[PDB]
């Protein structure tokens, strides 16, 4: 249940907040899409657009992100890819 | 911008 | 097998090329990250930045895309999410 | 112009 960061380009503060918002999301939604949605929407509001979120157990991805705005982590069996573009 | 490729463990 | 498009906001021409590139990727690569990376990079080159690609069997996603530059499709058991941002 | 998309894989 303790989040495990697998890769990142991010400040500790923003990272902690993303992890916090993500754990909270898990208490509230059963579908991966909806978990991703609430995290994405919250970050857009709190930090400005444009965020993108993928939540799942099986995927590969190649994306482009604004410097300092990328984190990839697990909570339990669930992987989270969270990043920002313009 | 910077690039990131990732792959889930499972 | 034959790609199955499950969501789209994209022109036929661009769609067909994404599908073709994705099918070609599957003849060469098996790892989801490899498949995603080659599609993403080819689209960046051919259609301009910035593209993002997710390939997998289990994920939920919530993203923002330029209008006319979004497609989500399966080829066999693999789901492809392909989209462009600023 | 830009738009939001939410998707959930079949499995």
């Amino acid at each position: 249940s303790t989040p495990i960061v697998k890769a990142s380009d991010i400040t500790d503060k923003l990272k902690e907040d993303i992890l916090t918002i993500s754990k909270d999301a898990l208490d509230k939604y059963q579908l991966e899409r909806d978990i991703a949605g609430t995290v994405k929407k919250q970050l857009d509001v709190k930090y400005g657009n444009t965020w993108h979120v993928i939540v799942g157990k099986n995927f590969g991805s190649y994306v482009t992100h604004e410097k300092g705005h990328f984190v990839y982590f697990y909570i339990g069996p669930l992987a989270f890819l969270v990043f920002k573009t313009a | 911008y910077a690039e990131s490729g990732i792959q889930t463990d499972l």
